[PDB]
């Protein structure tokens, strides 16, 4: 593989995977078993804690980035909040792609859960939410997306440049062409047989940014109503 | 937004 010297600086900073989803699966145990019976985490609150603690990790990632290091507090702090539920779900959609077998839901705990059982236990809205999420997986297995790719889109999603009222915005939009032009240079030279992969990936992010939307309104909405468990990160993204 | 703002300053 034919690597653009700015798509290797990017995975630099993706996280240790296999510590990642040790250390978010002893908290999640040590969760449950710091209460009895009556009081046990509904699948639903243990979903909240899980995409919680992922959020620490997203923004433990985002702030590994130098390009994001260059921007103040205010302006990463304007990027996250823009973003963080679009990196959540990107994130689970990879996952996906990668340790994911077709009926099943890989965590980030690396559980594999049956598809049908989580369903079951959502209503009508997640229920949509996850279908057309795992239309978006199947559509990138057959991409053949990659890590490289995806760390693309990662930048991608966190540099928008629909976010507003930024000190330095001239960064965030010299970042978005350079990854542009990268992804465009490797998917190109990396993936010959699938001519205009590029152009299909690009034309995901609305579909992935669409659900995202969606289940942030429905979380913000649930913790409204207390169905939404304490999470402190997570509320606070949301109560913002 | 006040835990955001710990964790990138920390
Ligand atoms: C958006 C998140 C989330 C966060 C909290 C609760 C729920 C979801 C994630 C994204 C990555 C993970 O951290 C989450 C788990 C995943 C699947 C959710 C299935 C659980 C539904 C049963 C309880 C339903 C009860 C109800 O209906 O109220 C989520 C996901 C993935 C793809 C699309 C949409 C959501």
């Amino acid at each position: 593989a034919s690597i653009p010297h700015l798509i290797l600086e990017l995975l630099k900073c993706e996280p240790d995977e296999p510590q990642v989803q040790a250390k978010i699966m002893a908290y999640l145990q040590q969760e449950q078993a710091n209460r009895s019976k009556h009081e046990k985490l509904s699948t639903f609150g243990l979903m909240c804690k899980m995409a919680d603690q992922t959020l620490f990790s997203i923004v433990e990632w985002a702030r590994s980035s130098i390009f994001f290091r260059e921007l103040k507090v205010d302006d990463q702090m304007k990027l996250l909040q823009n973003c963080w539920s679009e990196l959540l779900i990107l994130d689970h959609i990879y996952r996906q792609v990668v340790h994911g077998k077709e009926g099943s839901i890989f965590l980030v705990t690396g559980q594999q859960v049956d598809y049908s059982i989580i369903a079951s236990q959502a209503g009508a809205t997640l229920n949509n939410l996850m279908s057309h999420a795992q239309e978006l997986v199947a559509k990138l297995r057959s991409l053949q997306f990659d890590q490289r790719e995806f760390v693309c889109l990662k930048f991608l999603v966190l540099f928008s440049l629909d976010v507003k009222n930024l000190e330095n915005f001239q960064l965030v939009e010299g970042v978005q062409e350079q990854v542009n032009a990268a992804l465009l240079d490797y998917t190109m030279c990396n993936y010959p047989q699938q001519t205009e992969k590029f152009g299909q990936l690009l034309l995901r992010l609305p579909e992935i940014r669409a659900i995202s939307m969606q289940a942030e309104e429905y979380l913000y909405y649930k913790h409204l109503n207390g169905d939404v468990p304490y999470n402190n990160l997570l509320i606070e993204m949301l109560h913002a | 937004n006040a835990l955001l703002r710990y964790l990138l300053d920390k």
